């Protein structure tokens, strides 16, 4: 499965959450921005990878990054 | 001579080269009316290649076996015509391009939208630049004295 | 460890073909295997090495068993310059009569190959004569193949595994290597010359069996222990000997005579040996200078930390280099591949201009093939050198303890760096393909006295310094009257001289314009492929479009499409397109090589002389020119011996294509293909009672430039070497 | 100001109290004490040798005997013997010339470094000075400098011999002034700078 | 050239040109960028054609004038 | 020319040379020189083969000399004895 990681130079703008293509990420309460909240992701099971969220992100560097790991069915897109 | 070279104006092989040059035109020149334009032509063609090999015979250029010229490029001062001399002027007309080129570069660059003027030149300002290319050496140099060609390393950035 | 490969739980668990090429493709890449530490790694590699030394003595048992089995070796001794040696029998069921009838050569009673190889030449040279030599020698090597074997087992034992410190003792291993490995060897291949191969060149007859009683010199060891060593020199071979007997036959040992035999027209063996014992004596004395157990010797780390310039320009010098380079390896793997590659390369030079083995130069086919293999194995470990370089940054490189020293301040001005290359190779490229399009316009409106042609001046000055009287030229070893002439005008020069100035060998062949061109064309290939490779290494570790790339390791197939797209990022993506400017550059080495000698052999010089000067000359004069036999080895009518040849040329074009169909299309395409194709299969009576393991899917986008590129390199070397081999060996043999 | 060149300014790490100080030092190569000192010590070593050296230049070439570079030609001679005065020497053999020299002289130089003390190093007493004038440190400081003095002008004068000799082979240093003098207006540096 | 590579490396390559180009001020406001993934591509397959189908029709023309 | 002799007179030369004339120099700059790896030396991270071995290094000798000494310059003494015993019957050789 691939790994994601949110880092704190976050601004909540949810672009990410909006892109991603399998749900797996969503916004969370916060206290370290303007707009009191931040993105997480607790369901990289099903992520397979296509890298949408970075494509979305404002901020520079990126604050959302995709390691691509071990492959699975999921991971792979398989529907055979 | 230099490299076993033959000086071009005492080799066979190039008077060779230069007969059977004008042996070929003279036939073609066999085809047609003697005063039809074709024959014009070609006549104006070997009176050219005459010229030519008269020329290169008598500028000094040395030939090969093979009956060609060949240059010399060491800094012989027999051949500076070969390469030294134009060489200087390559550089000089190089330097006024690109000095000019800068020069509207910096002008330009102090508008609120300066790339507008790099798709759309401002020819009223460049043509009072152009002609400053005529000096290019000594205003290169001054600059270079006064330490405003260059930019030190810790202000570069995007 | 659950399934194949046993060594990847990630890969193990993948449910599909992805699991088995992956598998055989990450078997060698010990770092990165599970639960690997650094000791094992170590010992695991020594065990590896030990398998490769097995390997080769094998193939080289092979190749002597088979030349004494099926070969004409004894033949060949006595008519080197109209027989053709053997390298093996042929057995093919597939074969027709013509072809059994076309394929029986060289005196044999059967089908055979020719070899190019030239080891009938060098075995000859060393002082073999019979096939019971070549089947004592094949047994012998077929024997340290085993010991090898059992010496990796061994060591590879609980009692007998080397610690993790005793791999890192740098100055013992180094004195160990430079005094025993080279020195002593030299030593040893010096006292065979004097016992056995140069008996052999004047009738004489040593082995295992009387070797004791014969004196290799008549006075024996007494000049040596005096020092009255001058007595080994005073009676060399006289201009007239013949190589295999007597007649003319001297008694020196050790020479300084230079130039060549006039009947082999290759080297003295007594120069050789002479040569050996003084470079085995160098070593010797070099393999003593670094600290062991006893008091004395150097220490590499105090070395390193001394040399900085007072002036602060080099930042703080060489400090911490000794630590960064030995704790990895891809650093030395680097270091090595590089020293090998170039002298892989001076080896190639220098074995066509001064042949080595009696009846090799006359041997074209040989010489070329030679020339040309060691040329394309070079420039494959060239780029290999920076290629476990650029390695080395991302997996060991440690900015914390390289602090302002040299490495640290290459990373500093890599925007100057790689600016100035490129420069270099935009002047080269452009003026270079200028003077050449401008020559073939001249000689397309007829009028070849127009062109630019520079004369190679400042080479053809150096060949004057060697010795050469061509040009007119008075400088050092052409003048008659000098200091340097005057001091070896009695040891060396004579012949020297006169190898130099025979007009009929290589040694310094005579230059002109194309030899310009063509050259600086070589120097373009060359600063490109250093640019390509160079790039690739500073920009490992990150950049302004990726500025966390290590993060990401050597070899990942790209950042997606955001920030303007990201294909062909990292580091390995580097490597594989400088392969393509190898392939390239080496190729214009080859041909400019083949060509100037096919016209040397010929007699006609004045060809390359005036067709090399514009491109439609390379075009017309050496590729169509040279292919009529080539293209003619099976036609309508029938076939001869270069029907395999001819065979093997079409091979090579078909390979070459099949790659770009990898390096073109991309994986998305075929994904969405297969898809198709697996629910067709599990909807087909009869079949779909059968069912896969593996679930299939296409090829990653790594394996698919590396599969691209594989097929293209194939395709390459076939076409090349089938064209090489029938053009030489049709006209000579 | 630098008294080397009137009107320039003084490197930061000179115009201190140095014998022979003139603000000379254009690439800076003496910002560090540490090397200044050796440095110091080195240029007094190479001055004694080129003043000792000069009259050995001189005087057998003035004396009929041959230039110093014929002199050095008998080692090259196979059956060469060394000659001194017109009378050959015994041990002219090149073997032990050769192995003497090296013997002798790295002893009497590997002494001399064993001392510690800095300004004792440049100027030693004891047996180096047996009339004595160190005295006067005043006078002692002006014989300084006036050793300095003469030790450059003779540096310059061997590297102008080499130079000369360089330009004419086959002659000698005297040999060239007495071509000067010759002819003054033709005899010049002028054909070697221009050259035919 | 086009066919077997990508942008990414071109784009890193770019940015050490316009570091000297800076260097001297001389940098352009225009900023230099890669082509395209898919100008590449085009690129690509237009000078594949061009030269192919060139190449042809240069050889048809001479054989056919010249023998026929 | 007799090499019973210059054999001797050159290991001689060489001896004096080591024992008396250059010993401080080499027995100074040899403290600072000592082979490690990661700030700990050979046998000390590990190597049992490493060990230096101490019974050939003690001597009686009243500044230290010894026996790896004696074969240190004793070689020096041999090559250049039989340099000179080359160039003498006929030898051009650097
Ligand atoms: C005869 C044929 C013999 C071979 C037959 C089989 C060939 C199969 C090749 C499949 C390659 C698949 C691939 O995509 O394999 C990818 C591999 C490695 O990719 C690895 O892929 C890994 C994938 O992770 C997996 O593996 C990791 C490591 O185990 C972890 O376990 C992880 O959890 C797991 O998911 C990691 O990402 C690694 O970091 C990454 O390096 O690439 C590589 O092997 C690249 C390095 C190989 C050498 C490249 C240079 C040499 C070739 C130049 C041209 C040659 C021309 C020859 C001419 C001859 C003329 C006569
Ligand atoms: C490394 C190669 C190299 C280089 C850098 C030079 C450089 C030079 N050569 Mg050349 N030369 C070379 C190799 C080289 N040479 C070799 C190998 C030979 C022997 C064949 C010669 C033979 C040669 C001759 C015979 C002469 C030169 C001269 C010159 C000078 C001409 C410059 C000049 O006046 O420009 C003019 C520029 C401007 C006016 C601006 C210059 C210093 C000429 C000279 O006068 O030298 C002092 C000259 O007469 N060279
Ligand atoms: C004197 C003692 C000695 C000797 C002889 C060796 C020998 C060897 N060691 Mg070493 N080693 C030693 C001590 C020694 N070691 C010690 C003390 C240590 C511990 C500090 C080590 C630690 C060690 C390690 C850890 C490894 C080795 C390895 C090796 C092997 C290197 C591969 C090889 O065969 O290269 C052969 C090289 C040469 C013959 C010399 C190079 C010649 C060049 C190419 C020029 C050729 C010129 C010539 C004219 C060409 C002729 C061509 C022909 C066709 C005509 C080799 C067998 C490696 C190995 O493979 O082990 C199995 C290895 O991994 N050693
Ligand atoms: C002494 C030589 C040496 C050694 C010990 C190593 C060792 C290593 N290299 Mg290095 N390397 C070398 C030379 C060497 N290399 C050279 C010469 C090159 C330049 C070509 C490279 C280029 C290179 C790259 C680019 C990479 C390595 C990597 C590796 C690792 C092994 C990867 C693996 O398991 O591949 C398994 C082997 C294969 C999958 C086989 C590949 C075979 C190719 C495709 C061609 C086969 C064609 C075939 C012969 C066709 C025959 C057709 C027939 C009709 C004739 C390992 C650390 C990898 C690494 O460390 O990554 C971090 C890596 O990526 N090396
Ligand atoms: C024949 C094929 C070919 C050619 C000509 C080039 C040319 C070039 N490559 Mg490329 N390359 C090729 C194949 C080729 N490549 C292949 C197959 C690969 C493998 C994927 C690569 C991979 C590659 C890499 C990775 C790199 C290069 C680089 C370079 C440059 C090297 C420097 C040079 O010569 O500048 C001189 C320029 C030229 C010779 C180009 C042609 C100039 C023309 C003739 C000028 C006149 C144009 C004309 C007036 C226009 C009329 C058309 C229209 C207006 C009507 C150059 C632009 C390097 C680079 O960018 O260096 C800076 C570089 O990094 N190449
Ligand atoms: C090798 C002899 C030597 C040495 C070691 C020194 C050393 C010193 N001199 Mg002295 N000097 C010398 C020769 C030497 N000098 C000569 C020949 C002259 C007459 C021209 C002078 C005239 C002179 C003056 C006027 C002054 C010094 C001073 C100094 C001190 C500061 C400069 C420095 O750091 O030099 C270090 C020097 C070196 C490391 C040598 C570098 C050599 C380079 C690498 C090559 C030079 C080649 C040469 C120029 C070729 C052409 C020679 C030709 C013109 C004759 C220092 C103690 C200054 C001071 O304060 O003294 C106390 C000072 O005022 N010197
Ligand atoms: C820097 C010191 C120095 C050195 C190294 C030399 C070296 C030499 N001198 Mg010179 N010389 C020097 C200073 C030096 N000289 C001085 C200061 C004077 C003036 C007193 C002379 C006066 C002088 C004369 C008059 C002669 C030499 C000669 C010689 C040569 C033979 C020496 C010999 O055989 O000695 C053997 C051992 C002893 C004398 C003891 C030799 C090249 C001789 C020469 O060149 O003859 C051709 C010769 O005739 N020198
Ligand atoms: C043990 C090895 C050995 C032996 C037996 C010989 C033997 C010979 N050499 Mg060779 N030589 C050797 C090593 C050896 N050499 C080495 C290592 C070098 C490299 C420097 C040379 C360089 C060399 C040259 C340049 C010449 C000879 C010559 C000779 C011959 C005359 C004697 C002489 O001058 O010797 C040479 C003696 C030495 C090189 C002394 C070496 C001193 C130490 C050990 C190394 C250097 C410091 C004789 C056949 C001469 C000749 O005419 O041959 C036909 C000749 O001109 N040799
Ligand atoms: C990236 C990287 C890397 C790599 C690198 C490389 C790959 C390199 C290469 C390099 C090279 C590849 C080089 C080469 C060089 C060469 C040279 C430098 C040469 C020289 C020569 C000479 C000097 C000679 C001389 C002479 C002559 C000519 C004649 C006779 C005499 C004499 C001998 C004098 C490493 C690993 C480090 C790691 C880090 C990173
Ligand atoms: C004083 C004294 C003493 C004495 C001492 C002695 C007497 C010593 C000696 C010593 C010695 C006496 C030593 C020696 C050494 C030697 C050596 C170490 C050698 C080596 C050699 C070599 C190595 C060689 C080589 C070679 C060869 C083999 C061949 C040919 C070539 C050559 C020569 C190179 C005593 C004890 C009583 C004590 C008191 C004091
Ligand atoms: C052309 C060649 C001619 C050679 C002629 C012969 C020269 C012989 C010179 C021998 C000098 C021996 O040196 C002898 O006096 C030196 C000066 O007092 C002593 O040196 C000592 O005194 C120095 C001066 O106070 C101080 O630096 C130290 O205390 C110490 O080095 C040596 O310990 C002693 O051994």
């Amino acid at each position: 499965s691939h790994s994601v990681k949110i880092y704190d130079t976050c601004i909540g703008c949810t672009q990410c959450v909006r892109a991603c293509p399998t749900d797996v990420l969503e916004m969370i309460p916060w206290d370290g921005c303007k707009a009191k909240q931040i993105a997480s992701a607790p369901r990289t099971e099903d992520c397979v990878g296509c890298k949408r969220c970075e494509s979305a992100c404002p901020t520079d560097f990126l604050s959302v990054r995709v390691y691509l790991g071990p492959e699975t069915t999921r991971s792979m897109a398989l529907s055979y | 001579d230099i490299a076993g070279l033959t000086p071009c104006k005492d080799s066979k092989a190039f008077a060779k080269r230069e007969k059977q040059s004008v042996k070929k035109l003279t036939s073609s020149l066999k085809k047609y009316a003697p005063d039809s334009a074709p024959a014009l032509a070609i006549q104006a063609t070997i009176d050219k290649t005459k010229r030519r090999f008269e020329n290169y015979g008598k500028f000094g250029l040395l030939c090969g076996s093979d009956g060609l010229p060949h240059l010399i490029v060491s800094g012989d001062q027999r051949h500076w015509g070969e390469f030294i001399t134009p060489g200087v002027l390559f550089l000089y007309i190089a330097g006024w391009i690109g000095w000019v080129g800068r020069s509207y570069l910096i002008a330009v660059s102090g508008e609120k939208k300066p790339a507008m003027r790099e798709i759309i030149i401002d020819v009223e300002l460049a043509s009072k630049i152009i002609p400053r290319g005529f000096i290019w050496p000594v205003a290169a140099y001054r600059e270079w004295i006064n330490g405003d060609l260059v930019v030190d390393d810790a202000d570069i950035g995007y | 460890e659950l399934r194949f490969p046993r060594f990847s739980q990630g890969l193990a668990q993948d449910p599909t073909t992805r699991r088995i090429w992956f598998g055989i493709a990450t078997a060698h890449d010990f770092e990165s295997h599970d639960d690997i530490t650094e000791e094992r790694l170590y010992q695991n590699i020594f065990a590896s090495h030990f398998g490769q030394l097995a390997i080769i003595f094998l193939w080289t048992s092979g190749n002597l068993f088979h030349v004494a089995w099926q070969g004409n070796f004894e033949s060949w001794i006595q008519d080197p310059l109209h027989v053709r040696p053997i390298a093996h029998a042929i057995w093919d069921p597939h074969f027709g009569q013509p072809a059994v009838e076309a394929f029986t050569r060289g005196g044999a009673a059967g089908p055979v190959n020719i070899a190019y190889s030239g080891v009938y030449q060098w075995w000859y040279t060393i002082g073999l004569r019979t096939n019971e030599d070549l089947y004592t020698g094949a047994l012998f090597l077929l024997f340290l193949s085993t010991l090898s074997l059992v010496a990796g087992w061994l060591h590879l034992q609980p009692k007998w595994k080397p610690s993790l410190s005793w791999f890192k003792n740098a100055e013992s291993r180094l004195n160990h290597h430079l005094s025993g490995l080279f020195g002593v060897s030299s030593l040893a291949w010096t006292g065979h010359l004097v016992h056995v191969a140069i008996p052999a060149s004047r009738g004489e007859y040593v082995r295992w069996n009387n070797f004791l009683d014969v004196l290799p010199y008549p006075q024996g060891l007494g000049p040596l222990l005096t020092g009255q060593w001058n007595l080994y020199a005073q009676n060399p071979d006289s201009s007239n000997h013949l190589f295999g007997t007597a007649q003319g036959a001297g008694t020196a040992i050790l020479t300084l005579l230079g130039g060549f035999h006039p009947q082999t027209q290759s080297l003295w063996l007594t120069d050789i040996a002479h040569h050996h014992l003084a470079i085995a004596f160098i070593f010797l004395i070099a393999g003593h200078m670094y600290r062991t157990n006893f008091g004395i010797g150097h220490s590499i780390k105090d070395l390193l930390e001394a040399h900085t310039p007072p002036g602060g320009r080099l930042g703080r010098g060489h400090k911490g280099l000794y630590d960064t380079i030995n704790n990895s390896i891809h650093f030395q793997l680097g270091l090595a591949l590089a020293s090998l590659g170039v002298i892989t390369s001076l080896v190639a030079q220098h074995m066509y201009s001064l042949p080595a083995y009696a009846f090799i130069a006359q041997d074209f086919t040989t010489q070329a093939a030679l020339y040309t293999h060691h040329q394309y194995i070079a420039g494959f470990i060239m780029t290999g050198a920076f290629a476990h370089g650029a390695i080395f940054f991302i997996r060991d490189y440690n900015p914390e303890q390289n602090e302002d020293n040299v490495l640290a301040r290459m990373l500093d001005h890599k925007e100057a760096i790689i600016s100035h290359l490129s420069w270099a190779s935009l002047f080269l490229g452009f003026h270079t393909l200028g003077l050449y399009v401008h020559n073939d316009v001249m000689l397309a409106f007829g009028t070849p006295e127009k062109q630019i042609l520079i004369e190679p001046i400042f080479a053809q000055w150096i060949q004057s310094a060697h010795g050469k009287t061509t040009y007119g030229f008075d400088i050092l070893l052409s003048s008659t009257n000098g200091p340097a002439f005057n001091a070896g005008r009695s040891l060396w020069l004579p012949g020297w001289l006169n190898a130099v100035n025979e007009n009929s060998n290589s040694l310094f062949l005579t230059i002109g314009p194309g030899d310009f061109l063509v050259h600086h064309a070589i120097a373009l290939g060359l600063h490109t492929t250093t640019l390509i490779l160079v790039k690739g290494a500073l920009d490992a570790r990150g950049s302004k479009l990726m500025p966390d790339k290590k993060d990401f390791g050597y070899s990942f197939p790209c950042d997606g499409p955001g920030r303007g797209g990201t294909c062909d990022i990292s580091a390995w993506d580097a490597f594989y397109l400088a392969v393509f400017w190898m392939l390239n550059t080496i190729g214009w080495v080859t041909f400019y090589w083949h060509w100037k000698h096919i016209t040397l052999w010929q007699g006609n010089v004045s060809q390359f002389n005036e067709s090399s000067t514009y491109l439609m000359g390379w075009l017309r004069d050496y590729l169509w020119l040279n292919s009529s036999q080539l293209i003619n080895g099976y036609n309508p009518f029938g076939m001869n011996s270069l029907s395999v040849w001819a065979w093997m040329f079409l091979f090579g074009h078909l390979v070459w294509a099949t790659g770009f169909m990898f390096l073109i299309s991309w994986r998305g395409y075929w994904q969405e293909l297969i898809e198709t194709l697996a629910w067709a299969h599990e909807r087909t009576p009869l079949a779909n009672l059968i069912r896969w393991r593996d679930k299939p899917v296409a090829l990653s986008i790594v394996q698919a430039r590396l599969v691209g590129l594989a097929h293209f390199s194939v395709g390459y070397i076939f076409t090349y070497a089938a064209f090489l081999i029938a053009s030489t060996s049709g006209k000579f043999g | 100001s630098a008294e080397w060149f009137p009107g320039q300014p003084r490197p930061a790490h000179l115009d201190g109290s140095s014998p022979g100080d003139f603000g000379f030092d254009p690439l800076g190569l003496a910002t560090v004490p540490a090397n200044f000192e050796r440095f110091k010590e080195s240029e007094i070593y190479h001055c004694r040798w080129a003043m000792l050296a000069v009259p050995g230049v001189l005087l057998p070439e003035a004396l009929g005997l041959g230039n110093w570079v014929k002199a050095q030609e008998w080692a090259a001679i196979p059956g060469g013997q060394a000659t001194y005065l017109g009378n050959p020497v015994p041990w002219g053999n090149l073997p032990t010339i050769l192995a003497i020299e090296f013997l002798a002289i790295a002893f009497a130089e590997q002494q001399r470094t064993m001392e510690k003390d800095p300004e004792k190093k440049k100027y030693p007493g004891g047996a180096f000075d047996p009339l004595g004038f160190s005295k006067d440190p005043v006078k002692f400081e002006e014989l300084k400098l006036k050793e300095i003095k003469n030790g450059r002008l003779a540096m310059l004068a061997f590297v102008g011999f080499v130079v000369q000799q360089s330009a004419y082979p086959g002659t000698g240093p005297l040999e060239n002034l007495g071509s000067h003098l010759a002819d003054p207006w033709h005899n010049n540096i002028g054909d070697i700078v221009i050259p035919r | 050239m086009f066919l077997f590579s990508g942008r990414g490396y071109w784009q890193e390559l770019i940015e050490s040109i316009v570091w000297a180009h800076n260097k001297l001020k001389v940098a352009p406001a225009t900023q230099p960028r890669a082509l395209s993934i898919i100008q590449g591509r085009a690129v690509g397959v237009t000078h594949y054609l061009l030269g192919g189908i060139a190449t042809t029709w240069a050889f048809f023309l001479a054989r056919i004038i010249a023998v026929g | 020319l007799e090499p019973s002799v210059v054999i001797s007179l050159s290991t001689g030369l060489s001896l004096v040379l080591g024992r008396f004339v250059f010993f401080n120099f080499q027995r100074e700059n040899v403290a600072k020189q000592v082979p490690a790896q990661n700030g700990k030396t050979h046998f000390d991270a590990g190597d049992v083969r490493a060990k230096e071995f101490a019974g050939i290094l003690k001597s009686n000798d009243p500044v230290g000399f010894n026996i790896v000494d004696v074969l240190a310059w004793g070689s020096i003494g041999h090559i250049v004895a039989y340099y000179i015993l080359a160039t003498t019957s006929n030898g051009y050789d650097p």
